[PDB]
């Protein structure tokens, strides 16, 4: 048997979209379809450590804060500002979390259903952004959770179609 | 003079997907460590291998319970990882993102009856051949099977063959194909004694030797 | 998977009377296995995956006063000939048939196909292919007919699922 | 004698065209124009391995879900995207069927002249799909089948003209 | 800085035969193992030498039958891969996908007629010479021939030797160049008895030294 297709740190390393973006966003793993390869993968896990890169399809010049500046930093072009190119902006952001890993579920809250503030890996600034696909590189998951298939209603097994060459 | 340069046509698009690397904007960083941070898995199947989880049977629950009729066929269910009786298992939440799998699965049995109780179970396994499953507890001697007794080790497991003409075999049911896909377990009652609400719970467990294959992104978004 | 010793056994067959009203072309076919009345047909019935060779001999029974010619060969995945390929059917593992100088044929295959194992009831991979080279002639010292036989046997015969009984 | 264009893994390493393209298309090899190069050296073997590159012509982003992948998994950008250039993708695909070998004639069918659906090498879907070129990559060809040139009705040989240079 | 290139004008553009590979898309798929797979070619002219075809004679049958009349010329043919007695022969198969083409091109005799019946055969090549090829059976005696007794061994083989003025010839026989293009090869009957209706079947293979040139896509698409 050979199942380097079920590595983790293999599995994990593809682009994947995230629906919700605004003008000012602040990159959030958990921001992720839940149902989809990546998303389900990553909410299967409790932890998570990961590198970061970016396809952003925006207009104007993308500043990217790291985690923990203020908001009024992204309107300076001291923080990395990429100048737009043609079709889009492609970049690797580090790990700027101060936690040692990040969760996708916390017990409580940290303020003296929603994760801590601090779970983030920046935030990114232009006119508009059209676009926003993230890259998981060398990502590692640690305590497993319960993963689930889609549910069958009556029939005795789900039923979905493969392609065919059928003429 | 410079190196002259052939700008292909076809590449340099983008592949969400591709293996090359995207330019450092911020470079330098030294993560706080996680050196042997508890917990750490890197491949789904070694968790797979690692845990097994329950089935869904009828009405929703993990066992199966001794039936006071002439019927002798406690359950039976479907061997597939997109079956009724496999869609609340880890199993099927991985296999589901893979087009392709191969190899063996493993059922294990617990039985969670009183001690005052004894019984005598049997399983087979049938292959994709005759065109009803031999419902008799006679018939069914002829495949593969294993029996166990009851006593103070309620623990035992049973090694599903993967039996199949293809070397990889798809984890995705067709909508076409109907009748037994490839293969249905049936568990059977030797015998019993004062076992009238005596469960017997069924979990399975990825084989030493499976894999999985293609991954996809099947699922509706 | 298990080796089975009995079901490598011969089986008579007959394929068809050679006349002399059949000219070059005359193309008779016998896919295999066909209907086996043995260990064979059992092992096929209550076993699921298979996978098996076979040795065919094929001998016409005539004298040496006639003259015509058969070509004998054994077509892996069999498909329906228009009489333009019929002059390259060499081209599959065969023997000649000929009453001047040879008197019966051997052919020994391998088992091949897309499937590691197969299921006969569905997949037939072999096929006897037995064609007029030459016309049959005959004289009034010659004989008018000639009859051909079949000679086939699974060899190297592996299985793996039995199936359970039908009573 | 130096046989190297004979040679099966430099004859059938070229583009093809397949005629018949889909928004939604099943990449089979058997599409192709049975009197090609390519196409009728494929139909002379029983049998062919080969990996695949693929140029395709088209608009919006072209996803790749391998063989076995439901067709509801081709709107999602998780299976492998391209996103359009100006002139054309290029991609190169695996080997994705579960067979070892796959098969140009099959003795049958598959379902407990019409090749079983697992004979691909997966789908791509688009917008549209102008233009589709597959290129058969470490090709291996089994079993050799026969293969016809072209008749000729009552000449005494077929009548072609060459290139020539007159003025 | 960096590394300066020029952007070369003509390269870059896509020729469906250029030998460069493209980015992949899917990667670490294994296949299964075909280890040992039986009738693997590597090489068309192996099989076209291996196993020889039969040629199409005048009705459309592979064998020269006996005439009972003064003429002594059992057949003649073109010695060409786009002649009608090789219309629906491997070899011409192959070649119809060439461009040119050099080296021997073997013919094998089958005898099936019967045992009580002898008969004398002579075959022989007739290059690019005479306008008119030795049709009387002793004028041709002068050409490289062959000459072969019918018996227990009905199998006899003869080789046509490549004679042509360039190195090598076009499998494309061209509209111009009317008369015998290369050659023609005969088959005379030295004698025959008590064979009306006997038969002999000539078949084709390539030879040792055969050796197809430049792949084309010529049929009408």
């Amino acid at each position: 048997q050979r199942r380097h297709h079920t590595d983790v740190g293999f599995i994990m390393d593809r682009f994947v979209k995230i629906n919700n973006t605004n003008p000012t966003h602040v990159i959030d793993l958990m921001q992720t379809h839940q149902h989809g390869l990546v998303g389900a993968l990553l909410r299967a896990a409790t932890y998570y450590f990961s590198d970061l890169e970016i396809v952003v399809r925006h207009e104007g010049n993308l500043t990217w804060v790291p985690n923990g500046a203020p908001e009024a930093a992204l309107s300076n072009a001291g923080n990395p500002t990429a100048y737009n190119k043609a079709p889009f902006t492609r970049l690797a952001l580090p790990y700027t979390a101060p936690h040692r890993v990040l969760a996708t579920v916390y017990n409580g809250t940290s303020k003296y259903t929603q994760l801590p503030a601090s779970f983030n890996f920046g935030a990114i600034r232009a006119t508009d952004i059209s676009e926003l696909l993230v890259r998981m590189k060398r990502a590692e998951l640690y305590c497993p959770r319960p993963l689930l298939a889609v549910e069958v209603t009556a029939q005795d097994r789900h039923k979905q179609k493969i392609i065919a060459p059928a003429k | 003079g410079i190196v002259p340069v052939a700008c292909s046509d076809g590449y340099g698009g983008l592949v969400t997907t591709d293996p090359k690397t995207a330019d450092p904007v911020y470079g330098k960083v030294y993560n706080p460590p996680r050196t042997n941070y508890p917990g750490r898995f890197t491949n789904l199947l070694d968790v797979a291998e690692a845990c097994p989880t329950f089935l869904c049977f009828d009405d929703g629950k993990p066992y199966v319970v001794t039936r006071e009729d002439e019927q002798r066929l406690l359950a039976k269910f479907d061997v597939s990882l997109a079956a009724k009786h496999m869609s609340n298992t880890y199993l099927s939440g991985i296999a589901q993102y893979y087009a392709q799998y191969s190899g063996t699965i493993n059922l294990h049995f617990m039985f969670t009856g009183s001690t005052d109780s004894k019984a005598r179970y049997m399983v087979a396994y049938v292959p994709p051949g005759v065109e009803t499953p031999p419902d008799t507890p006679e018939r069914a001697a002829h495949c593969i099977h294993a029996e166990w007794d009851t006593g103070l080790n309620s623990k035992f497991t049973f090694s599903i063959p993967y039996v199949s003409a293809a070397d990889y075999a798809y984890t995705a049911s067709d909508v076409a194909e109907t009748t037994n896909v490839q293969g249905w377990v049936c568990i059977y009652q030797i015998t019993h004694g004062k076992a009238q609400n005596d469960t017997l719970v069924v979990s399975v467990s990825a084989g030493k030797d499976f894999e999985l294959r293609l991954p996809i992104d099947p699922r509706t978004q | 998977e298990t080796r089975v010793t009995q079901a490598e056994r011969f089986f008579k067959k007959h394929l068809f009377n050679w006349t002399t009203d059949k000219p070059f072309g005359h193309l008779e076919k016998l896919k295999l296995p066909t209907d086996h009345k043995g260990v064979y047909g059992h092992l096929v019935d209550s076993f699921a995956y298979m996978r098996n060779g076979w040795d065919v001999e094929v001998s016409a029974v005539g004298n040496q006063f006639n003259g015509g010619c058969l070509l004998v060969a054994m077509v892996p995945e069999w498909k329906k000939f228009t009489p333009r390929e019929k002059y390259q059917l060499t081209l599959f593992p065969h023997q000649f048939i000929s009453p001047r100088t040879n008197m019966t044929a051997h052919i020994t295959v391998p088992y091949l196909g897309v499937n590691r194992y197969d299921q006969y009831k569905k997949h037939k991979p072999w096929t006897l292919v037995v064609m007029v080279v030459s016309p049959l002639t005959t004289s009034s010292i010659g004989a008018t007919e000639i009859k051909v036989y079949a000679n086939i046997a699974p060899t190297h015969v592996h299985v793996a699922g039995e199936l359970p009984s039908k009573e």
